[PDB]
C-alpha cells in the first residue's frame, strides 16, 4: 500500500526547536515532490513548505519563511520539517502529502497522497493531571456530568459506568484556557426517576501524567 | 485572499450541494477541491478543475475557469458531511481557500438548558467553574449570555460543541464561566441565558450562590 507516516510532534516550548518526519512507502518516493501542510485547532488546512525530488528547489508560506527548512534522504525514503523559533500560532496537526505532477512538462500539480499527521504543542506549561469535579443533577430528563479541569496536554478520555453508559452522552471537545492547561466536560442526560437508584461514574484517564480517576457523580448534600 | 462561498450550508439528504471558490489570481496551474471529515485526514476529490480522482463518486463534480470555480454534489448521502477546500498553486504557493463546512438539515430543535454551579470540592481550590450545558439542538447557531447579579460577562467563558449526532443530527454545547472564589462569593444570582431560533423567547436558566 501507498503510504505516508508522520512522527515527531510533541509539546515543545516557546522559542525552541523540533524536527518532524514523514516516512515514505509503496512507491517511488524519489518521483515525487513532496508538501508540509498544517491545521490549526478549529482552523481551516494551511500549506506550508514543498521540496522538490531531489531536494535542489524547496518553498515555504510566508508565515513559516526564516523559520522552517524542509529536507528529505531519498535513501531513508524520509522527509523532514526543522522548525526553530517556535510559536504558540505554530501548534497544529502537520500533514506530508505527496506531490503529483501532470500535464504539460509534468508542470501541473495536485496532492494525492496524505498521512494521518502528528501533533505539536507549542507551550511552556508542565505535566498536570486533571481535577474531575461532578455537575452535579438539579434538585422527565435529567443532566449530569464530569468537569475534567486543568491538565496538561492533551488527551483525556472519558467512559461513563466503564464504557456500560452510552446512550444520551456528549463529551465536549477541550477548550485551552489562558492558564494553558486544558479543560473539558462530558455529560449525560438520564432519566430523573434513576436519580435514586443508579449509580453514575465518570471514568477519566490522563496517561500524560498516569492519572486515572473515577468520579461518582450524585445529587449535592444539602 | 482566496474565497469561497458559503462559508457553511445545510442541506438533506438527496439535496444538490453547490460550494464556489474564488482564486486569487487568474488560474495559471490546476485548482483542485479536497474534503476533509471530522477527526481524519483531507483527501483529494477533483483535480484540474473536473477530474475525478480515481474510485471517487460519480456524484461529485467540478466546473470553472479564470478565478471562479464550482463544486457539486449532485446528491448529498450521509457520508458526505464534512468540510470542502479549493487549492491553488500560485506564485510558486500552494494555497487552500478558507472551506464550506457542511452539515445535515433537520428540522429545528430548541434546546433544552441545565446550569450547574461549582462544587464545594473546587471551591476550597480558590476557583468556581459554572457550567451551562444546551443540549440537543438544531440549527447550530446559538447564544449563551452569562449574566452575575444582572452583569453581562464577557471575556471569562470558554464554549465547545459537538460535532452533529450521526442518529438525530443535534448539536450540544457547553459553556464554562470561571471566576475567583473570592469573586464568586461577591454575587449572588448566577444566570445563562440562551438564545435559539426554536425558542419563542430566550430561556434562563439560573441559581442563587449557596441555595440546595
Amino acid at each position: 500500500e501507498v503510504q505516508l507516516v508522520e512522527s515527531g510532534g510533541v509539546v515543545v516550548q516557546p522559542g525552541g526547536s523540533l524536527r518532524l518526519s514523514c516516512a515514505a512507502s509503496g512507491f517511488t518516493f524519489d518521483d515525487y515532490g513532496m508538501s508540509w501542510v498544517r491545521q490549526a485547532p478549529g482552523k481551516g488546512l494551511e500549506w506550508v513548505s514543498l521540496i522538490s525530488w531531489d531536494g535542489g528547489s524547496t518553498y515555504y508560506a510566508d508565515s513559516v519563511k526564516g523559520r522552517f527548512t524542509i529536507s528529505r534522504d531519498n535513501s531513508k525514503n524520509s522527509l523532514y520539517l526543522q522548525m526553530s523559533s517556535l510559536r504558540a500560532e505554530d501548534t497544529a496537526l502537520y500533514y506530508c502529502a505527496s506531490i503529483a505532477a501532470a500535464g504539460s512538462f509534468y508542470y501541473y500539480y495536485y496532492m494525492d497522497v496524505w498521512g494521518k499527521g502528528t501533533t505539536v504543542t507549542v507551550s511552556s506549561a508542565s505535566f498536570k493531571g486533571p481535577s474531575v469535579f461532578p455537575l452535579a443533577p438539579s434538585s422527565g430528563t435529567a443532566a449530569l456530568g464530569c468537569l475534567v479541569k486543568d491538565y496538561f496536554p492533551e488527551p483525556v478520555t472519558v467512559s461513563w459506568n466503564s464504557g456500560a453508559l452510552t446512550s444520551g452522552v456528549h463529551t465536549f471537545p477541550a477548550v485551552l484556557q489562558s492558564s494553558g492547561l486544558y479543560s473539558l466536560s462530558s455529560v449525560v442526560t438520564v432519566p430523573s426517576s434513576s436519580l435514586g437508584t443508579q449509580t453514575y461514574i465518570c471514568n477519566v484517564n490522563h496517561k500524560p501524567s498516569n492519572t486515572k480517576v473515577d468520579k461518582k457523580v450524585e445529587p449535592k448534600s444539602c | 485572499q482566496m474565497t469561497q462561498s458559503p462559508s457553511s450550508l445545510s442541506a438533506s439528504v438527496g439535496d444538490r450541494v453547490t460550494i464556489t471558490c474564488q482564486a486569487s489570481q487568474v488560474i495559471s496551474n490546476y485548482l483542485n477541491w479536497y474534503q476533509q471529515k471530522p477527526g481524519k485526514a483531507p483527501k483529494l476529490l477533483i483535480y484540474d478543475t473536473s477530474n475525478l480522482k480515481t474510485g471517487v463518486p460519480s456524484r461529485f463534480s467540478g466546473s470553472g475557469s479564470g478565478t471562479d470555480f464550482t463544486f457539486t454534489i449532485s446528491s448529498l448521502q450521509p457520508e458526505d458531511i464534512a468540510t470542502y477546500y479549493c487549492q491553488q498553486y500560485e506564485n510558486l504557493q500552494f494555497t487552500f481557500g478558507p472551506g464550506t463546512k457542511v452539515d445535515i438539515k433537520r428540522t429545528v430543535a430548541a434546546p433544552s438548558v441545565f446550569i450547574f454551579p461549582p462544587s464545594d470540592e473546587q471551591l476550597k481550590s480558590g476557583t468556581a467553574s459554572v457550567v451551562c450545558l444546551l443540549n440537543n439542538f438544531y440549527p447550530r447557531e446559538a447564544k449563551v449570555q452569562w449574566k452575575v447579579d444582572n452583569a453581562l460577562q464577557s471575556g471569562n467563558s470558554q464554549e465547545s460543541v459537538t460535532e452533529q449526532d450521526s442518529k438525530d443530527s443535534t448539536y450540544s454545547l457547553s459553556s464554562t464561566l470561571t471566576l475567583s472564589k473570592a469573586d464568586y462569593e461577591k454575587h449572588k444570582v448566577y444566570a445563562c441565558e440562551v438564545t435559539h431560533q426554536g425558542l419563542s423567547s430566550p430561556v434562563t436558566k439560573s441559581f442563587n450562590r449557596g441555595e440546595c
